[PDB]
């Protein structure tokens, strides 16, 4: 049962009906018993079917890490994890549906943690809106894979963040530093709307990023942020004769 | 015979920064600097301690001494640089 | 009657009273005013226009009509005065065409129709339709019009225009800008020619580059002219770049003699247009690699944290023809200075040569032949014209023309439907990346949502840049259900549920 399972892992089609009934015929069995009536299914089959699957996946996650970089095995193991939940699917009861996709994260991406937070920092740096994408979802099956995406996104608003309001023109000062951490705010809340799942998990990273590029205190000096905010609002309320208009100004 | 002159070059800078690389020497942070990489018989391979400043980015201290020598300012983001740990 | 009801009457009814003359005298002969609005409006008559519009506000239910007659004869004028256009200088005609129209009726409205807000908003609305003149099976032309517009009036030319000509000239140019939708094509056109115009140095003047940027951050905000605004300080702060890697050359330990003068355009990579997207590896001639890696030491150097990607097809130099007695110095490509210095090697040449020398792809190779060719730099001494694996020429000796400077090959109008394509298809792209964007966040907000209810909401959304296409929406929807990012009902299409 497991070879003809492991074959249709290995790319060739076998009998989806026979295999199907074969499966079901574990947990038919025991329809008439009142307790545990899955423990036959759960031992003689799933127990050894995990197992197998636990020892397969291990051997494919450490054979896809031999000729593929972080930016396509990401791709691989997705496209495993959405075969294996398909695959699943067909195969086994519909109770053993979430033991199998989760003993398969256990192997291709909760067993590679240190490879891909590893490799996290350079996806994230070079805002690579597919392989973060596709990292995101790989971290957030495991319980602590996110952690540290959330602190390297952080760490690189933190560091945008910085670089957009700096050596700000001292004539326009109040106006170019509103306007460059809400770009800052603009596109770093549209990576965190596409590429991650709004998450407030992320989006307080955001928060915690931008709260440390705004009050950022020159080197024996106060923060000029509380100035440069109120000089804004002054620009703008004022009889603005460039233009202006009160539906524009709002 | 064809010899060249003025050539109006034009190039893309983009930010490429390795996680715990030392941003001036190009290698590891851990590692002894540029400066020290020559010489190594004679350093200690404890002077490179590696300086970070309010900003969170870490440097070497001679890079980082080198570079307050000519230029106040860190290279990653544009801001007047401090000292925090050691 | 107000005069009798001022002498008459207590002052607490002066509006009754003329309140309830209008309303049996003009309102209830409200068909005959709204079928005569066609006629008022159409042929114009001034104070005909003016006695209506007085009544029609008066009433409750009179002005509405005439707002709808005035928008539709402003649409029909636009059509008729901006689709009968020329061919050799249609974009300026368009933006002359529709800023007569815009103050031909902005006149009128304040003259002899009291400058009324509906029908200055029903003149923006109509004004927006005629610039937005969709041919039926195609694309609007209008952001390329617009496009090329900026790129004509900015550029340096013979023509003979001062700064504040190019200062009201764009002024006014703002007020047909404002009117445009889909402003991404728009962007995107407008920094591509503005890059054009950066590197190839056809700007008139800095000055009036940073006065039309500001006039778009003006007109649509810092987000919509943050690229092009880096694009200005890159191309700005890049004499003081250059000035101070000429301060670390001549301030080295051990003295350095490169026989190149630099002007030096490093740029930020993620603002400019540009792309290093043709796989060509044309790595680089033996007398630009010293300089260059000079060059890379320093900006490790002054500028750490960063790495460079050298564009070589947008590089230039100037190659002194010092074989055939020198009749002048050609400016010309690096591409071209490869092979030309590949001859240089050798008075004998090959298509294999100059593949195992300059290391070039094929077809750019193939392409900076036949412009050496067209402008005879070289002979050809194979007998065919076209594509050969021979490549056989040494240079063409009658080559000896007057000029002191030769561009050998252009690069600077081009405007090739395949960088059209492209530009359209970045727009495209960054099209439904911002609609899914705007999908996520607002089913983030609402939670609860419809199709025609979320259609219309992020249609309001992104007016603001484009008209979305229905279609595209159903496209980054599709994008996000294969990405398991979104999850609608599995009961109906219709509702949807969050995650
Ligand atoms: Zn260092
Ligand atoms: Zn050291
Ligand atoms: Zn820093």
């Amino acid at each position: 049962l497991l070879r003809e399972i492991k074959n249709d892992r290995g790319g060739e089609d076998p009998n989806q009906k026979v295999i199907h009934g074969v499966i079901n015929s574990f947990v038919h069995v025991e329809q008439y018993k009142k307790k545990f009536p899955l423990k036959f299914y759960q031992e003689i089959f799933e127990s050894p079917f995990l197992t197998e699957t636990g020892e397969y996946y291990k051997q494919e996650a450490s054979n896809l890490l031999q000729e593929s970089n972080c930016s396509q095995y990401m791709e691989k193991v997705l496209g495993r994890l959405k075969d294996e939940e398909i695959r699943c699917r067909k195969y086994l009861h519909p109770s053993s549906y979430t033991k199998v996709i989760h003993e398969c994260q256990q192997r291709m991406v909760a067993d590679h943690l240190q490879f891909l937070h590893a490799e996290c920092h350079n996806i994230i740096r070079q805002e690579k809106k597919n392989d973060m994408a596709n990292m995101y979802v790989l971290l957030r099956a495991v319980s602590t894979g996110l952690p540290h995406m959330i602190q390297e996104l952080q760490n690189h608003i933190h560091d945008e963040g910085l670089r957009a309001t700096s050596n700000l023109t001292q004539e326009n000062m109040p106006t170019l530093f509103v306007e460059s951490v809400l770009e800052v705010h603009g596109k770093f809340v549209q990576l965190i709307n596409t590429v991650l799942n709004g998450d407030q998990h992320f989006m307080s990273a955001l928060d915690k990023a931008l709260t440390s590029v705004v009050n950022y205190r020159e080197p024996k000096s106060v923060c000029k942020a509380p100035e440069l905010l109120a000089k804004y609002c002054d620009n703008l309320l004022k009889k603005s004769a460039k233009g202006m208009t009160e539906n524009e100004v709002e | 015979r064809f010899e060249v002159k003025k050539w109006n070059a034009v190039a893309l800078w983009a930010w490429d920064i390795v996680v715990d690389n030392c941003a001036i020497c190009r290698n590891h942070i851990m590692d002894l600097c540029i400066e020290c990489q020559a010489n190594q018989a004679s350093a200690t391979s404890e002077e490179c301690t590696v300086a970070w400043g309010v900003c969170n980015h870490a440097f070497h201290f001679h890079c980082i001494s080198r570079w307050l020598k000519t230029r106040q300012v860190c290279p990653l983001d544009n801001r007047e640089w401090e000292f925090q740990k050691y | 009657e107000e005069i009798r009801c001022r002498k008459y009457l207590h002052p607490s009814s002066y509006t009754k009273v003329i309140h309830e003359c209008q309303q049996r005298m003009v309102a209830d002969h409200l068909q005959f005013l709204h079928a005569e609005c066609h006629n008022i409006i159409r042929q114009e008559k001034k104070n005909d226009m003016a006695n209506m519009y007085v009544l029609l506000r008066a009433v409750s239910t009179g002005l509405p009509h005439m707002i709808q007659e005035l928008q539709n004869h402003i649409h029909d004028e636009g059509l008729r005065a901006t689709s009968n256009l020329t061919q050799e200088n249609m974009p300026t005609l368009f933006v002359e065409s529709v800023l007569e129209v815009h103050g031909k009726f902005v006149q009128l409205i304040n003259t002899v129709l009291n400058g009324d807000q509906h029908f200055m908003s029903a003149l923006d609305k109509a004004l927006t339709s005629v610039v937005n003149y969709r041919e039926p099976k195609s694309v609007c032309k209008a952001p390329e019009l617009l496009a090329k517009y900026c790129d004509n009036l900015l550029k340096k030319s013979a023509k003979g225009m001062t700064e504040n000509e190019v200062e009201d000239r764009l002024t006014s140019f703002i007020t047909v800008f404002k009117y445009i939708d889909d402003k991404d094509v728009f962007q995107k056109f407008y920094a591509r020619m503005l890059a054009k115009r950066l590197i190839h140095g056809l700007s008139m003047s800095m000055d009036s580059e940073e006065a039309m940027i500001n006039k778009l951050k003006q007109a649509c905000g810092y987000e919509f002219t943050s690229k092009l605004h880096r694009m200005y300080t890159d191309m700005s702060v890049s004499a003081d770049l250059n000035n101070k890697f000429n301060n670390f050359i001549k301030n080295q330990d051990t003295v350095i003699d490169l026989g190149i003068s630099f002007q030096i355009y490093v740029l930020q990579a993620g603002a400019w247009p540009l792309t290093q997207a043709p796989s060509s590896t044309f790595a680089i001639p033996q007398e630009l690699e010293k300089s260059v890696q000079m060059f890379e030491l320093f900006y490790s150097q002054h500028f750490s944290g960063r790495k460079l990607t050298w564009l070589h097809y947008l590089c230039t130099g100037e190659v002194k023809m010092n074989y055939l007695g020198k009749p002048y110095v050609a400016m010309v490509t690096t591409y071209q200075m490869a092979v030309l210095l590949a001859f240089n090697n050798s008075e004998t040449v090959s298509y294999k040569e100059l593949q195992d020398s300059t290391q070039m792809n094929e077809k750019e190779l193939t392409k900076t032949i036949k412009s050496l060719l067209d402008v005879k730099m070289i002979n050809h001494d194979s007998e065919k014209e076209d594509i050969d694996a021979e490549s056989s020429f040494s240079l063409n000796m009658n080559f000896s023309s007057k000029r002191t400077k030769f561009k050998i090959t252009t690069s600077m109008q081009k405007d090739t439907p395949q960088e059209m394509e492209q530009t359209r298809s970045a727009v495209d792209e960054d099209r439904k990346m911002y609609l899914q964007a705007a999908i996520v966040r607002i089913m983030k907000a609402r939670k609860v949502l419809r199709h025609n209810a979320l259609i219309q909401e992020v249609i309001s959304q992104s007016r603001a840049r484009f008209n979305p296409s229905i279609s595209m929406i159903k496209k980054c929807i599709e994008v996000l259900i294969d990405k398991q990012y979104i999850e609608r009902s599995q009961a109906s299409a219709d509702e949807y549920s969050y995650v």
